[PDB]
């Protein structure tokens, strides 16, 4: 003995935050961010509105010392910008300290893939810097570094900082690649003479004692996101007497037609987004793989009827609490079901000359108050 | 009530251990399940694999059986494309491939005398070659541009063993066999075009069936079973083809044979024998 | 004989597309924009 | 049965010999009718009858489940001697019945 | 509970001596051997009283 075939599932990570479209927001600490700008002029600024004002222009190759208009943090401004690049394309940054403050060049990156990378880290502003297939960091000083926003034109994804590696040969060559595709006969022989059996019904008290396990997968990024809220096979083990003999057993509690929600609170970055989590209801099972020493279990290998009769559970649901970065953490709560013995299964599996059993008490399911 | 009783059904039965060696040739497709998210369009909410059920004959050893045949998977992985937010870019919320930590169920039956004496069973094998299951090309209608189309994937099968379960229900019991294969996962990759999601490997969801109406597996299979034989010693004393009485003799044989004892008997015996008043039980008697 | 116990996942629709975000596009004919602002001033603009 | 294999009652044979004829009365709704009675010995032949989904095989004998074997009648073909005692007064008539 | 014999009526026509004779017969059984099936005392099992 003695578990059972048993649901099982592997959340597999996209390989990326995604593609979060431009729009405003203020990134946390150690989070790389990376842009792949579409299209030349402002792709990315970055601005702590107080004393430090930041932002990247892409210039095409072949751009003289020219003059074009931008806009930056809402105002236009003949911003001057300088490209001697054939092939590559050009990341300028610009800085100024103050609202009305002047303007300044520093940088550049010639890279072909249009890809830029900044992100802030204890008091500093990181970028990605220099040439390729041999670029490195550059680091810029600046005060309240953490109240600096981060608002892309373009669309950007968000790394974690653990992943520079990752990082740094997407800053090498591009995003992955858009891949631009186009003998015979029947026998029977006795293997034993007449063996020798009877038939007997066996009537024992069962108490069978089953605890559910929930698997929490969080996508990665900032940590707005749950990618899996889902059921787990779960293992228990116990001891309990009848008739005065004690007995242990053994219980793995799982669930079968879970329904999946997936509420979006957006695609923000900051924003409370379950990508699936996992509830059951009228149209879902929960299956309870039994198991003990008994003298029963012994001789359950050959087994002519089963008929159970058990007393109905309530289960409810707890209080789960999302530890979300920043704001007001969500609470997940409530919901009770029902469970009613919907028969039982005998499950078999043949290995060599070893044999594994597995009794499944199988519960349907009623929903009732409290709701979730 | 409660406390331990047990009571016996049925005296002592009368059962022999057999082994039938018959040859099985498994076919079994997939389905899969396309459920688009309510919207434009754009999104699709997933791509997931659904039992499928099948029915066939074939002829073994000049016997026609029925079988049938359901395909289901396990331990599937979820994959999930997130190419932007906007209502009209390119995701697939949720669609499962299968890897080297998946199996695919196929629970197969048939009306075989071998599965009619498969209640109670012993041990079981399964020898079956591997199959190679392909995806096949998908096309995904967007309401504008070019159609992403979902494409490759193939996965070798290996027979995994087998299980038997069997579920009572009021007193029927629904028993099935379960031919559980594991996977390994060989070229070619698949991909969906117009995407950066490429040179993964797996069998996705998508068109599993690839064009072919089934997969087929071949094989021999062992089942080594308990089954209701007396060995025909459980009948009437006398049951069988009425006992012919041979025939006696013809009677013109007989006539000789006694003239010939005429000549062995004693003259003054006879007289002696011939003055006893033999009745019915005197001459009944001494045959 | 025979069916068995088997994998079966039912998917359930938030109840709406989602809370998308403010950026341009054109949405599909026979398709309804539903706008919710938080703050007064421009909310919805439509040019050909 | 509604349930699982159903098992067939096939086989089962034996011949039936003439042995003996008798008098005997077929009871009609308002008269009754002299009819002759035969009687027939059973032996049991090669078929052997047996019960699928069962521990029963090699069983001799005809049960009474499908004797007929779908066929319409059982037929034997023979011929009966009577002579019966017509009362007569004189040697020119002879009563019908 | 019993699966039996019963007595059998039938009636037909046929030719004897180009006399078109109807005849009428009636087929009974006896001293038969009562066999039984007990697939088990449950009232699932195959039984024949």
């Amino acid at each position: 003995w003695g578990p059972g075939e048993t649901n099982d599932s592997t959340t597999v990570e996209p390989v990326l935050d995604g593609p979060y479209q431009p729009t405003t927001f203020n990134p946390p600490v150690d989070y790389w961010m990376l842009l792949a700008p579409t299209a030349a002029g402002v792709v990315v600024e970055g601005t702590n509105n107080t004393d430090r004002w930041l932002a990247t222009i892409l210039v095409e190759p072949n751009v003289t010392s020219e003059t074009r208009s931008y806009t930056l943090f809402g105002t236009q401004e003949q911003i001057t910008i300088a490209n001697a690049s054939q092939t590559q394309w050009k990341f300028i940054d610009v800085v100024k300290t103050t609202q009305n403050g002047s303007y300044s060049q520093y940088g550049p990156l010639q890279s072909t893939p249009k890809l830029y990378a900044v992100m802030k880290h204890n008091g500093k502003i990181y970028t990605y810097n220099g040439e390729t297939p041999n670029v490195t960091t550059k680091y810029y000083s600046t005060t309240n570094y953490d109240s600096v926003n981060m608002t892309a034109f373009c669309d950007f994804y968000i790394i974690p900082r653990e992943e520079e590696s990752t990082c740094t040969e997407y800053i090498n060559n591009g995003l992955p690649p858009i891949q631009n595709t186009r003998a015979q006969a029947n026998e029977d022989i006795v293997v034993s003479k007449t063996s020798l059996w009877k038939e007997m019904q066996y009537n024992r008290d069962i108490t069978i004692r089953f605890k559910f396990a929930s698997s929490i997968v969080k996508s990665g990024g900032l940590g707005y996101k749950w990618s899996e809220i889902s059921f787990k096979p779960a293992n228990y083990q116990y001891t309990y007497t009848r008739d005065g003999e004690e007995v242990t057993a053994h219980t793995t509690c799982s669930v079968n037609g879970m329904n999946d929600f997936n509420f979006n609170g957006g695609s923000l970055p900051t924003d409370f987004v379950i990508s699936r989590y996992e509830v059951i209801k009228e149209n879902s099972y929960v299956y309870v793989d039994y198991w003990d020493d008994s003298q029963a279990f012994r001789n359950m290998v050959y087994v002519r009827s089963l008929a159970a009769n058990l007393n109905s559970v309530i289960c409810t649901g707890g209080d789960y609490s999302f530890a979300l970065p920043v704001g007001q953490w969500p609470v997940m709560t409530g919901g009770a079901v029902s469970l009613h013995s919907a028969g039982v299964t005998l499950s078999t599996q043949f290995t060599d000359f070893v044999s594994l059993n597995s009794l499944r008490f199988r519960f349907r399911l009623t929903v009732e108050e409290p709701s979730f | 009530a409660q406390a331990n009783e047990d009571i016996v059904v049925s005296k002592t039965s009368l059962w022999k251990e057999m082994q039938y060696n018959r040859d099985i040739t498994i076919r079994f497709k997939f389905a899969s399940s396309i459920v688009k998210s309510g919207g434009l369009g754009y999104k699709w909410s997933e791509i997931s694999f659904k039992p499928a059920n099948y029915q066939y004959t074939y002829t073994r050893d000049g016997e026609e059986v029925t079988a049938h045949t359901t395909c289901s998977v396990n331990g599937m992985n979820d994959f999930n494309f997130n190419g932007g937010s906007l209502p009209t870019d390119f995701v697939i919320s949720r669609y499962e491939v299968i890897k080297e930590n998946s199996y695919v169920y196929v629970d197969y039956w048939d009306d075989s005398q071998a599965f009619r004496n498969m209640v109670y069973v012993r041990s079981l094998a399964a020898n079956l070659n591997s199959v190679i299951c392909t995806g096949g090309d998908y096309s995904f209608a967007l309401p504008v541009g070019q159609w992403p189309v979902m494409t490759g994937g193939a996965v070798s099968l290996h027979s995994a063993g087998v299980t038997l379960s069997t579920q009572f229900t009021d007193f029927v019991s629904l028993n099935s066999l379960r031919f559980r294969f594991r996977l390994t996962v060989e070229e070619p990759s698949f991909s969906i075009t117009r995407t950066r999601v490429s040179r993964l490997y797996g069998l996705p969801a998508a068109n599993p069936n690839n064009g072919k109406e089934y997969y087929e597996v071949a094989g021999r299979f062992s089942l080594i079973s308990l089954v209701p034989s007396n060995d025909d010693y459980q009948t009437p004393i006398t049951n069988s083809v009425t006992v012919r009485q041979d025939l006696e003799r013809q009677l013109g044989e007989l006539r000789e044979e006694f003239n010939a004892l005429s000549q062995e008997i004693a003259m003054s015996q006879l007289i002696d024998l011939a003055l006893l008043p033999l009745d019915m039980f005197s001459m009944f008697s001494g045959i």
